[PDB]
């Protein structure tokens, strides 16, 4: 219970904007995606559970993206 | 939309191409 | 360019009553999702740090970002997180 930094760092890193990352950058990132995924996953479940199914699938995650001011970044991502 | 989010969306948008 | 997909698998599992199912579709969904959170708040704080002409993003700058594009709810946890750490 707790995330591979080196990932996150290589994320990071695909910016080309990026220069130098302080060493605990990705820490707080590690964190910060758990609870990002918690939200999310939540999220995508209430529409799972109005189409009453026990699958979480993909279009359960488009549909919380769009009923969620905060997850407006993942429109694109994730087309509804 | 999100007024916190907008330019930095458009932003990364850009970038994606 | 994705975070493994059993720790992403692991964290909606916790997330979902203990006999919810999750699709694999919507597990590489998150994988997706979750990379571009983490390159989206890194954007936002690349291109302050390359304005203020610092050469290295930091945790503070992190937390800053996050709080800039509404992930407010975050900064608390994060930074007793990294108190945590650094102890």
């Amino acid at each position: 219970q707790e995330l591979p930094l080196a990932r996150i760092k290589k994320i990071m890193k695909l910016d080309e904007d990026v220069k130098m990352i302080s060493a605990e950058a990705p820490v707080l990132f590690a964190k910060a995606a758990q609870i990002f995924i918690t939200e999310l996953t939540l999220r995508a479940w209430i529409h799972t559970e109005d189409n009453k199914r026990r699958t979480l699938q993909r279009n359960d995650i488009a549909m919380a993206i769009t009923k969620f001011d905060q997850f407006d970044f993942l429109i694109d991502i994730v087309p509804r | 939309v999100n007024a916190k989010q907008y330019x930095r969306i458009l932003k990364r948008r850009x970038a994606r191409a | 360019i994705y975070l493994p997909i059993a720790n992403v698998a692991r964290i909606m599992k916790n997330a979902i009553p203990q006999t919810g199912k999750i699709a694999k579709d919507a597990k590489e969904c998150v994988q997706e999702c979750v990379s571009e959170f983490i390159s989206f708040i890194t954007s936002e704080a690349s291109e302050r740090c390359h304005q203020e002409k610092r050469k290295t993003i930091n945790g503070e700058d992190i937390l800053f970002a996050m709080s800039t594009l509404g992930f407010d709810s975050y900064v608390e946890p994060l930074k007793l997180y990294l108190q945590k750490f650094r102890e």
